RNA sequence: UGCGCAGAUACCGGGAGGAACGCCGAUGGCGAAGGCAGCCACCUGGUCCACCCGUGACGCUGAGGCGCGAAAGCGUGGGGAGCAAACCGGAUUAGAUACCCGGGUAGUCCACGCCCUAAACGAUGCGCGCUAGGUCUCUGGGUCUCCUGGGGGCCGAAGCUAACGCGUUAAGCGCGCCGCCUGGGGAGUACGGCCGCAAGGCUGAAACUCAAAGGAAUUGACGGGGGCCCGCACAAGCGGUGGAGCAUGUGGU
């Protein structure tokens, strides 16, 4: 299938506000997800991991959710 | 059986009602190796399903086997802390060898005092479904079942 | 004693037990079975067969209230498990949807030696 | 064992409190070591690159000294959710002062002050110069197929090594400085000195005794190690011995 980095065009990712793109880069169980299935590089995957965090602490992205259909 | 699945031995087809599954019968009466004395009995029994009931040998002897083959047992199982007893389904060669095994020894633990004669009530009594082998049926099916929580080894 | 139509089954597996309530669409019980509540005591209350049997039963005492549906929920690891599903799927009882939700810390409370055996 | 009809378990709402931060997360990164992991801000250390601008050998090592030094431990004062030496019980066992289960104090956490040890491990002191390559990777820079640094891994030229291995992150070839060894047991014990509130730490022998103690590899044998195979080995069967009487052989008397 596709690295989210492949479906988007440019985009902040230091932007802790953005969560219509940061939405993209969590499974659905709102874990950040891996660098295997972002596509991204160790040094963004670095930097979003903490903008990820910080949209949470802000209320936007969740730290979790519930599998749905086990 | 380490290097081949064993071919079942074949055996030759009666020589009066022509099936395989009689002589199957008879090779289980059969003692010593008197297969003669075997084979009277047997027929000999057919005899009293004439003279007792209006029905054809074969065909009571077919449905009362019938009625003896179980479909689950309890396979017992060790593992390293205490002993299982697992039900899994019969295989239709077992249920053959199962059904005609107990038939006879059901039919050797009656009271009347000939051959031809247990032979012959039994084969009746099971048909109608009340065997002294119908027993040793529906005990081993009630064992699986009552054992049903174990039923997810199954190996 | 109202007539509920819909609400939650929750299912809580372990390797020692498997445990099922029933509730209002607000999660207050109605119903619930385990394991001990049939036969089963000790070892075999964990067996997928007492799982199904809780399971179903629950559903039996839910239905009298006349329930309909249900969200499932279910929270655990153990062999009664998809059993219990299965169950509450063919209890006629209608599954509208299913969710696991088990607890995880984010790194909490040291476990007893026993969960550390992974050390 | 325990807990539960003084209503537990499972479920929904609310609150209180302590400890640790899931996914990201890596074969990753930083640090001299010990060690460092949610997110934000302030205060602060080390390090790499590019430009080739400044000083002009200002360097290397480093006995002693000082400082840091995981865990456990100690003192005073807090704190205490989960976990847990000791301990109190349930089991298991020939016994079971254990492994398994239920509880549980110190302790684990915070403040300040002590202790100063470790498989404190790369079991490899620090620095510099020299000696093929290939491959993966972190972080720079350029003219960005790749090139040039700095770090992290594997493979391996030459060479080295008892071997196994090491092999531009040397265990190579060489210079400088430090620290350490000199058969095993007695023994990191004794005495002595110093340090510590203690526990104890540092330094550290002898008599006596042994013809060994060791390292790496080899062929076997073995494993309550792994993989794959076979045999009336087990399973599936059929008939038996074990019980009786007698025959025969043996034990013993
Ligand atoms: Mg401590
Ligand atoms: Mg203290
Ligand atoms: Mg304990
Ligand atoms: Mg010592």
């Amino acid at each position: 299938k596709a690295k989210v980095k492949a479906t988007l065009g440019e985009f902040d990712l230091r932007d802790y506000r953005n969560v219509e793109v940061l939405k993209r880069f969590l499974s659905e169980t709102g874990k950040i997800l891996p660098r295997r299935r972002t596509g991204l590089s160790a040094k963004e995957q670095r930097i979003l991991a903490k903008t990820i965090k910080r949209a949470r602490i802000l209320g936007l992205l969740p730290f979790t959710e519930k599998l749905v259909r086990k | 059986a380490r290097r081949r699945r064993a071919e079942v031995r074949q055996l030759q087809p009666d020589l009066v009602y022509g099936d395989v599954l009689v002589t199957a019968f008879i090779n289980k009466i059969m003692r010593d190796g008197k297969k003669n004395l075997a084979a009277r009995i047997f027929y000999d029994a057919c005899k009293i399903i004439q003279e007792k009931t209006g029905q054809e040998p074969l065909k009571v002897f077919k449905q009362a086997v019938e009625n003896v083959k179980p479909r689950m047992e309890v396979r017992s199982r060790r593992v390293g802390g205490a002993n299982y007893q697992v039900p899994m389904e019969v295989s239709p060669r077992r249920q053959q060898s199962l059904a005609l095994r107990w038939l006879v020894q059901a039919a050797n633990q009656r009271p009347e005092r000939r051959a031809a004669v247990r032979i012959a009530h039994e084969l009746m009594d099971a048909a109608e479904g009340k065997g002294g082998a119908v027993k040793k049926k529906e005990d081993v099916e009630r064992m699986a079942e009552a054992n049903r929580a174990y039923a997810h080894y199954r190996w | 004693k109202r007539q509920v139509a819909s609400g939650r089954a929750y299912i809580h597996a372990s390797y020692n037990n498997t445990i099922v309530t029933i509730t209002d669409p607000d999660g207050n019980p109605i119903t619930w079975s385990s394991g001990g509540v049939i036969g089963y005591k000790g070892s075999r209350k964990g067996t997928p067969y007492a799982a199904q049997l809780a399971a179903l039963d629950a559903a039996k005492k839910a239905m009298a209230y006349g329930m309909q549906s249900v969200d499932v929920i279910v929270r655990g690891t153990g062999a009664g498990r998809e059993q219990a599903i299965r169950a509450l799927q063919a209890s006629g009882l209608q599954v509208k949807s299913i969710v696991d939700d088990t607890p995880v810390p984010h790194n909490g409370c040291r476990p007893k030696k026993k969960f550390r055996k992974a050390s």
